[PDB]
């Protein structure tokens, strides 16, 4: 079953104290009114970022796992809470498919929902909302820690009564900075035409009228390459496939130019015992140019 | 390459660049002469030893086999790159081969990425699938370090101080000492390395625990929380006005 | 759109593109989506182009009528 | 250049541990490897180690039961045959790489290893 | 000077020979010329007059 994310996907993009200004920010964000998986444990993809929302009063879920292979002996970020302190580690502790060495990093330090934003060095944001489960009101997240790892991540997992996960998207967002300096309202710049107008006019009030806002630039469906027929091929066969050839002293030099250099037979074919060249790629020869070439044949 | 965090301290880069031991010392986006008086949020030191001929490629924007598949800097990097001859302490007679480097990979390395995975490189048409052989080269290739070779093949020790100059509470602040807090008068203030002129006055602002300084619509600093005391300040510019003769 | 102080509804006009290439009313200034075409004519409230104008009226929606 | 010569190949009983040791000329900067020609099959990988290296890979057939060693002192290499099951008989060879476009640039003429059940 | 610090003899460059012994103006106009002279400079056992 799935649930909507009414207005979640905005954190504080910067550390400055902004006040009384409609400020524009662009970053990876989760679009407002987007779908999340209403999970009641499994493995999920990771594209650019992740959002998280946990429904629990007893701290059931305390950590996460990350990485590409997500298997033992593979570098993974491990955040864990031991009920006495919270630990952040990069130790790939042995984990099977459903978990309930070479340690490199270490760090030890119903009523509410925790919202987490991840992106890639690593970033973390969160904030808490003491509620008497998801109100549709404004949501902004405060950065927590940005601990670097310098490693590729394309997937992740969870540690272990429900939670919500949603994927952030590249977008443009605008913030109503008040006198108080916090965030009280933000409007998407790609949800609905009124919102796009609010952003382009850069205000929360639009007086009646036509307003040109942006463009409709269609994207291409595919990329086409067209050229003349492959004719004509150089006679490399004559030099290579010659039954009779001239001896090492009497070698035949064949000048070659104005030819389609089909290097495929030379290197795609594995029959030839030695294919040696220095300063030029044996596999990329089709991608290089030579004005004039000569060929010598002997035994 | 190992990454050692440098933070929660005070630094002195003047001795580091002045010393004659550093035959190579190149700074990008900052000039060393004024490193002493500007503070930084975090400094990263990455240590790795490269062959001599490939020092000049490791710079933002440049490529090369190690520059591409082994270590690469952002094209917009800020900081300094440091290198020097290391035959004396590292290279041993008879050949030093305890060092390796990755040469062939399917994809290039994006900024600050480290790869130590150990699978063969598939270069041929047919997948190797764990077979070593023709067109199946393991990516790691060792350095052949003989203490007598030419400097072009000699080992240079390298550390990259990537100065991450960020707007955040800074940690490594440089040697320059403080001066007593001044208020309600025109002064050339300098907090955490931001050079400014204006009158300090306490503000009504309340910062979020990670918040450091505010801003104005014209991208001019308008408030700062004092570094050694949580003093919210208002950087009002000193009075000025046009004068016209009659 | 009318003012946000009056309504949150909106209409959209695509300039110089026919609207088979994107209830729906097509003008000589492109095709309009989000406002009902009306045969009746009234005064000019919001210009659109080539004569058509848009307005907010009573259920209560946005209309496109010849000036 | 670098030249390879092999020693220590012969007939041994099933389960026997033999010593194959191949000598090289001017080695030190090349990832040495051991290879075998099966009577009915072409050459296949056995073991490979870099200079002063721990980079070890073995085929699943040789997994857990053959290890190679590098002296770095006597200019020769050692491969550990343990309980060699009979169907692993072949002619063994050494090979190394400096800069290659084929499997490996320099090879060893090798020798014969035979096992009787 | 040694050839190691020929980099320093340029307007704008920073080095001990540039800073404390000879500094070209930041607006220098002219040509800087250098060549080796070990035939008349280096000797048996070397020279300490420089």
């Amino acid at each position: 079953a799935y649930t909507n994310s009414f207005t979640r996907g905005v954190y504080y993009p910067d550390k400055v104290f902004r006040s009384s200004v409609l400020h524009s920010t662009q970053d990876l964000f989760l679009p407002f009114f987007s779908n999340v998986t209403w999970f009641h444990n499994p493995v999920l993809p990771f594209n650019d970022g992740v959002y998280f929302a946990s429904t629990e009063k007893s701290n059931i879920i305390r950590g996460w796992i990350f990485g590409t292979t997500l298997d033992s002996k593979t570098q993974s970020l491990l955040i864990v809470n031991n009920a006495t302190n919270v630990v952040i580690k990069v130790c790939e502790f042995q984990f099977c498919n459903d978990p309930f060495n070479n340690c490199t990093f270490e760090y030890v330090s119903f009523k509410n929902l925790r919202e987490f934003v991840f992106k890639n060095y690593f970033k973390i944001y969160s904030k808490h909302t003491p509620i008497n489960d998801l109100p549709q009101g404004f949501s902004a997240l405060e950065p927590l820690v940005d601990l670097p790892i310098g490693i590729n991540i394309t997937r992740f997992q969870t540690l272990l009564a429900a939670y919500y996960v949603g994927y952030l998207q590249p977008r443009t967002f605008l913030l109503k900075y008040n006198e108080n300096g916090t965030i009280t309202d933000a409007v998407d710049c790609a949800l609905d035409p009124l919102s796009e107008t609010k952003c382009t006019l850069k205000s929360f009030t639009v007086e009646k009228g036509i307003y040109q806002t942006s463009n409709f630039r269609v994207q291409p469906t595919e990329s086409i390459v067209r050229f003349p027929n492959i004719t004509n091929l150089c006679p490399f066969g004559e030099v290579f496939n010659a039954t009779r050839f001239a001896s090492v002293y009497a070698w035949n030099r064949k000048r070659i130019s104005n030819c389609v250099a089909d290097y495929s037979v030379l290197y795609n074919s594995a029959s030839f015992s030695t294919f040696k060249c220095y300063g030029v790629s044996p596999t990329k020869l089709n991608d290089l140019c030579f004005t004039n070439v000569y060929a010598d044949s002997f035994v | 390459w190992n990454r050692k965090r440098i933070s929660n301290c005070v630094a002195d880069y003047s001795v580091l660049y002045n010393s004659a031991s550093f035959s190579t010392f190149k700074c990008y986006g900052v000039s060393p002469t004024k490193l002493n008086d500007l503070c930084f949020t975090n400094v990263y030191a990455d240590s790795f030893v490269i062959r001599g001929d490939e020092v000049r490629q490791i710079a933002p924007g440049q490529t090369g086999k190690i520059a591409d598949y082994n270590y690469k800097l952002p094209d917009d990097f800020t900081g300094c790159v440091i290198a020097w001859n290391s035959n004396n302490l590292d290279s041993k007679v008879g050949g030093n081969y305890n060092y390796l480097y990755r040469l062939f990979r399917k994809s290039n390395l994006k900024p600050f990425e480290r790869d130590i995975s150990t699978e063969i490189y598939q270069a041929g048409s047919t997948p190797c699938n764990g077979v070593e052989g023709f067109n199946c080269y393991f990516p790691l290739q060792s350095y052949g370090f003989q203490p007598t070779n030419g400097v072009g093949y000699q080992p240079y020790r390298v550390v990259v101080l990537s100065f991450e100059l960020l707007h955040a509470p800074a940690t490594v602040c440089g040697p320059k000492k403080s001066t007593n807090l001044v208020k309600n008068k025109c002064v050339n203030f300098n907090f955490n390395g931001l050079t400014g002129t204006g009158v300090l006055t306490e503000s009504n602002k309340k910062f979020l625990p990670f918040q450091q300084f505010g801003r104005d619509i014209a991208d001019t600093t308008d408030a700062v929380r004092d570094p050694q005391t949580l003093e919210i300040l208002d950087i009002t510019p000193c009075s000025f006005g046009g004068v016209s003769v009659i | 759109t009318p003012g946000t102080n009056t309504s949150n509804q909106v209409a959209v006009l695509y300039q110089d593109v026919n609207c088979t290439e994107v209830n729906v009313f097509q003008t000589r200034a492109g095709c309009l989506i989000g406002a009902e075409h009306v045969n009746n004519s009234y005064e000019c409230d919001i210009p659109i182009g080539a004569g058509i104008c848009a307005s907010y009226q009573t259920s209560q929606s946005i209309i496109a009528y010849t000036m | 250049q670098v030249q390879l010569v092999e020693s220590g190949g012969g007939l041994v009983q099933a389960g026997g541990s033999l010593r194959l040791s191949c000598a090289v000329s001017g080695l030190g900067a090349h990832r040495v490897g051991w290879f075998r020609r099966a009577p009915g099959k072409e050459r296949e990988f056995v073991a490979a180690i870099g200079a002063n290296g721990g980079n070890t890979n073995y085929l699943d057939s040789v997994k857990g039961r053959f290890t190679i060693s590098r002296d770095n002192a006597k200019n020769t290499i050692y491969l550990q045959m343990n309980s060699l099951k009979p169907q692993d008989t072949a002619v063994y060879y050494c090979a190394a790489r400096d800069i290659e476009t084929a499997e490996y640039t320099y090879w060893g003429q090798g020798t014969q290893v035979t096992v009787s059940s």
